DNA sequence: AAGCTCAAGTACTTAAGCCTGGTCATTACTAGTACTGCC
DNA sequence: GGCAGTACTAGTAAAGTACTTGAGCTT
RNA sequence: CAUAAAGACCAGGC
């Protein structure tokens, strides 16, 4: 019945209708609702829970390894729905918000990394416009990476 | 008034005035020109390019946020208006009182 | 662990491959007593060796040459004291740790429905650190629906 | 300071007061609309009921 | 396109000051798009900087539009919407604050038109002197005039009449001494 | 067809004293001009 | 000596209220 | 007698 009253029908209206509510005026393009979505996510450079997320994320699902990549993948929200479904049938219980396998202390470095990679998704920006800046092979020093954004 | 609006500098070579100074200076520019260009004494239906240009010029004289507000070069910030003294839309409602 | 997010660049027409060593950082700016009694700010910069290597494809010239530099210089980060402390401009900083909720699934009460009744509803909230919300509630029409951002 | 000046505007204006305000003045007396006129007339081309 | 494409303009109403950086961050941010597909061309009424010459008087006036941006792209309502997403601009210009009403090509050409005018009439042309007409720069009778009334091209001169003193004094000067009248 | 009320939808709201501290930056990008090096 | 490149420097990019309004139901 | 701006954010007392 969510089904009934989505009025899209395929990938493509999807992918516009998601552009177009992050604004509901009109569609992109062709490629930019396929970069948007995947940058929702499905990127690091935008969407990035870190690499214990998924080690905390795997025993919320009762899932056996521990290990995995940091960005989100198109098995888990399915799974996670299905528990939403069965909490709301009355099998299982809520879970606990204060405990500590979900509260966790983040560290000093690892803040110093999280206001780090704001200044990395930009330089790779850079270094991508200043690969075509270099003359032949002179773009290690100054004529590939600023010191600006980071 | 005109000692209301002081032009004194506040050290070596910065200023602290008020945004009173930007806009009075604005309204006066743009009140000859459809007296004298525009020297007609035509039919209403002809001149659109001064009000377009004077009613910008005394809106920000009356209110800066409602359609449009009145920035400045590095400062995403509306100039503080008159009744924006009054009701505070940036925050100084909290200290006027 | 964050590096190796922008070492795989890949343009079309450029063929690079850019290969990671180590970091290794450079010389500090003095020790941790010239920092109080003077206006040190203490600005270590930060070095990192690279690995490129170019294969052109715009037109064929005839001359190929990949030249390494050792070090190059990326942001300015400051340093630790012997303690654990931080020095930025003038005066001495200590960063708090952070804790808060995962960045995984969970499974609350309810919420938004506190403006009409609001009788038994089950619903998801996910909390990011960058990007968008991922929120998936109920209605009394039962239908799942979703929040983003 | 207590003396005064005034400035002859050669064309009067509005004040937005008695405008972007949801009791209109000037839309409930005389009946235009209260807010969607005045957001097509005075800024805008429309000229010279 | 099935139907042929027909591009109109618009009038961006931005800050007085603050409008050819804003042009030009409309080639910023409405890059990479390989063409040639919905700007046509961009008019700059402004100068990014300004002149040192200015009025004549300072009751004299300018008839410049400071702020007003008109841009050539099709929604049909487009080239406001999509200026405003370019910041410091004030506004969204015509019909109502989501839909302008477009405006012809010689209307657009006539904008131009008022920014072309200028106050040239404070009245003065000089560039003269009492003679009638010519200048003369060179020697002796520099900043005065006559006319050359027996013209010798094989002797390469110039019988100027120069008024000095209320009186006529014929004399005869080059070309490159004189500025033809 | 006119119209009359009703309900959901929507935008908007104002966030219970005062007080000092320290600090931190007041803008970094574009355009024109002037200076210097090379042909 | 003249022209072009580039660097420096001065303008300049939570949970509620009211209130609206669209729609469903009658003379 | 005149100068130390304005604002933002944080910390602190009760």
């Amino acid at each position: 019945e969510t089904l009934r009253v989505d009025p899209t029908n395929d990938r493509l209206s999807a992918l516009v209708e998601i552009y177009r509510m992050m604004r509901p005026g009109e569609p992109p393009t062709r490629e930019a609702a396929e970069s948007l979505f995947e940058n929702l996510f499905f990127s690091e450079d935008r969407y990035d829970l870190s690499a214990v997320g998924r080690m905390k994320f795997n025993r919320s699902l009762l899932r056996e390894e521990i290990e995995g990549s940091g960005i989100l993948s198109k098995d888990d929200i399915i799974d996670v729905m299905k528990k939403l479904i069965d909490i709301r049938n009355g099998k299982g219980e809520v879970d606990d918000i204060d405990h500590l396998g979900n509260r966790r202390i983040r560290s000093v470095g690892e803040m110093a990394e999280n206001q780090f990679r704001v200044g990395l998704v930009r330089v790779e920006r850079a270094v991508k416009e200043r690969l075509s800046l270099g003359d032949l092979d002179t773009l290690m020093p100054q004529d590939m990476i600023n010191a600006k954004p980071i | 008034p005109p000692d209301l609006r002081p032009l004194v500098p506040l050290d070596g070579g910065r200023f602290a005035t008020s945004d009173l100074n930007d806009l009075y200076r604005r309204v006066i520019n743009r009140n000859n020109r459809l007296k004298r260009l525009l020297d007609l004494a035509a039919p209403d239906i002809i001149v659109r390019n001064e009000k377009r240009m004077l009613q910008e010029a005394v809106d920000a004289l009356l209110d800066n946020g409602r359609r449009g507000r009145a920035i400045t070069g590095s400062n995403k910030r509306p100039l503080k208006s008159l009744a924006d003294m009054i009701k505070g839309k940036q925050g100084r409602f909290r200290q006027n009182l | 662990a964050a590096f190796r997010s922008v070492f795989p660049i890949q343009s079309y027409s450029g063929n690079s491959e850019l290969q990671y060593v180590s970091y290794r950082l450079g010389e500090p700016v003095f020790d941790v007593q010239e920092c109080q009694i003077r206006g040190v700010t203490y600005s270590a910069p930060l070095r990192v060796k690279l690995r490129l290597v170019i294969y052109e494809r715009e037109a064929p010239e005839g001359t190929v040459k990949d030249i390494k530099e050792q070090e190059v210089y990326m942001g300015e980060i400051p340093l630790m004291t012997d303690n654990g402390t931080f020095v930025i401009n003038g005066t001495e900083r200590v960063i708090v740790s952070q804790l808060h909720r995962s960045p995984g699934v969970f499974f609350d009460s309810d919420k938004g429905k506190t403006h009409s009744s609001g009788k038994v509803l089950y619903n998801a909230r996910i909390i990011p650190y960058r990007g968008s919300w991922l929120d998936f509630e109920f209605d009394p029409k039962d239908n799942l629906f979703v929040r983003i951002d | 300071r207590e003396r005064m000046g005034h400035i002859e505007l050669a064309s009067p204006t509005a004040h937005i007061w008695f405008l972007k305000s949801l009791p209109s003045r000037i839309g409930l007396l005389l009946d235009m609309p209260l807010r969607d006129i005045e957001r097509v007339l005075y800024f805008e081309s429309y000229v010279v009921i | 396109m099935s139907e042929a494409p027909k591009k109109r303009w618009y009038v961006v109403q931005a800050f007085s000051g603050f409008e050819g950086r804003v042009a030009t961050s409309l080639r910023e941010h409405i890059k990479l798009h390989n063409m040639e597909d919905l700007f046509g061309e961009v008019m700059v009424p402004t100068e990014e900087v300004v002149e040192i010459r200015g009025g004549q008087r300072r009751k004299s006036e300018r008839k410049f539009f400071p702020g007003y941006v008109l841009v050539q792209m099709v929604m049909n309502d487009a080239s406001w919407h999509l200026v405003r997403s370019v910041p410091r601009v004030m506004g969204f210009i015509g019909g109502t604050s989501d839909r302008p009403a477009p405006i012809s090509d010689k209307e657009v050409d006539a904008i131009m038109n008022r920014l072309q005018q200028v106050g040239d009439k404070p009245r003065p042309k000089t560039l003269f002197e009492p003679g009638e007409m010519v200048r003369v720069n060179d020697g002796p009778f520099a900043d005065f005039n006559g006319v050359v009334e027996e013209v010798d091209y094989e002797k390469s001169r110039l019988k100027v009449s120069v008024s000095i003193f209320g009186r006529a004094t014929p004399v005869e000067l080059d070309f490159s001494q004189v500025e033809k009248a």
